């Protein structure tokens, strides 16, 4: 029995074009504890991406943030790409500042 | 401090 | 008011890759303040918020002598859960177990906790009265006379009485300008046309702490349980956390509509509408 991953994508601070930021890709819900997540840029991997250390929720779910600086224009497009052993193929979400 | 658990 | 000290381990086997890895992460509430990882490159407990960071090298050494001895016992765990369940040695396996100690105000203790998952399954879990078990299936009973026979109860019931309420206790005063410190959410309604009749109203709450909150949407002052998409609450990277909640409504009648915001840091609860 395994679960698959949730995925919010969203920033730290309420977006600003033009002002530093936080871009979070939180991962949760998931088991096993084996995920794969890139944060995207024009559909480019962002390098040296950070996150959390491992830890799960009350239902053994576990969960993890990555993060890393960015920031955001009114033409660069922000992604988090999600590979599990639950997913056929990785799932990507795109960054919605509404969201 | 944490607890040095036992052998299941 | 009430506080929690709660340790989270974490081991997993990889057969062809090494020896399972271990990893232990303590909190207290929602914050973070310790990790230990076996596949570091030197091992040790490290501190992962400021006000633990004035604890004495005794400290550090004691839970990374610990952790490294806890290491070893899950390693040898695992190779017993595999044989209680009949399992191959080609497959990976998780062992998961939590534990510590919740405090009242007055930082007398509430209760204990020590539970364990086996493959994301409960396993076996320390009663409430830090003396008996409850065994999951016939697998863990075997783990259940073991520790029957070797009185861990006891030994449990003693450290979540004594060593887990007296740090938790410790860690509160040290750390009493974040983790005695609610922090209330900034909160707007924002409003979204989905078609000519149809709309969107979405609740935020953001930069909150600690991560309980309650955001909930009322029409002509009943809770909309069944219609509301709450998210996830989500951390913001900053100690602070993030949720809203939505609600799909005819156009024109946004005004029936009503956010309201439960939080610890709020003087009072919050009743917000969309501003056109």
């Amino acid at each position: 029995i395994q679960r698959t991953p949730k995925i919010q994508v969203y920033s730290r601070h309420p977006a600003e074009n033009g002002k530093s930021n936080f871009l979070n890709c939180y991962v949760s819900g998931f088991h096993p504890s084996d995920i794969e997540v890139d944060l995207l840029k024009n559909g480019e991997r962002i390098e040296k991406v950070e996150h959390s250390d491992l830890s799960f929720s009350k239902d053994w779910s576990f969960y993890l943030l990555y993060y890393t600086e960015f920031t955001p224009t009114e033409k660069d497009e922000y992604a988090c790409r999600v590979n599990h052993v639950t997913l056929s193929q990785p799932k990507i979400v795109k960054w919605d500042r509404d969201m | 401090s944490e607890l040095e658990i036992k052998r299941y | 008011g009430s506080h929690s000290m709660r340790y989270f381990h974490t081991s997993v086997s990889r057969p062809g890759r090494g020896e399972p890895r271990f990893i232990s992460v303590g909190y207290v509430d929602g914050t973070q303040f310790v990790r230990f990882d076996s596949d570091a490159a030197s091992p040790r407990t490290e501190p992962r918020a400021p006000w633990i960071e004035q604890e004495g090298p005794e400290y550090w050494d004691r839970n990374t002598q610990i952790s490294k001895t806890n290491t070893q016992t899950y390693r040898e765990s695992l190779r017993n859960l595999r044989g209680y369940y009949n399992q191959s040695e080609a497959g990976s396996h998780t062992l998961q177990r939590m534990y510590g100690c919740d405090v009242g105000p007055d930082g007398r203790l509430l209760r204990g906790h020590d539970q364990s998952a086996y493959d994301g399954k409960d396993y076996i879990a320390l009663n409430e009265d830090l003396s008996s078990w409850t065994a999951a299936d016939t697998a863990a009973q075997i783990t259940q006379r073991k520790w029957e026979a070797a009185r861990v109860a006891e030994q449990l019931r003693a450290y979540l009485e004594g060593t887990c309420v007296e740090w938790l206790r410790r860690h509160l005063e040290n750390g009493k300008e974040t983790l005695q410190r609610a922090d209330p959410p900034k909160t707007h309604v924002t409003h979204h046309p989905i078609s000519d009749h149809e709309a969107t109203l979405r609740c935020w709450a953001l930069g909150f702490y600690p991560a309980e909150i309650t955001l909930t949407w009322q029409r002509d002052g009943e809770d909309q349980t069944q219609d509301t998409e709450l998210v996830e609450t989500r951390p913001a990277g900053d100690r602070t956390f993030q949720k809203w909640a939505a609600v799909v409504v005819p156009s024109g009648e946004e005004q029936r509509y009503t956010c309201h915001v439960q939080h610890e840091g709020l003087p009072k609860p919050l009743t917000l509408r969309w501003e056109p």
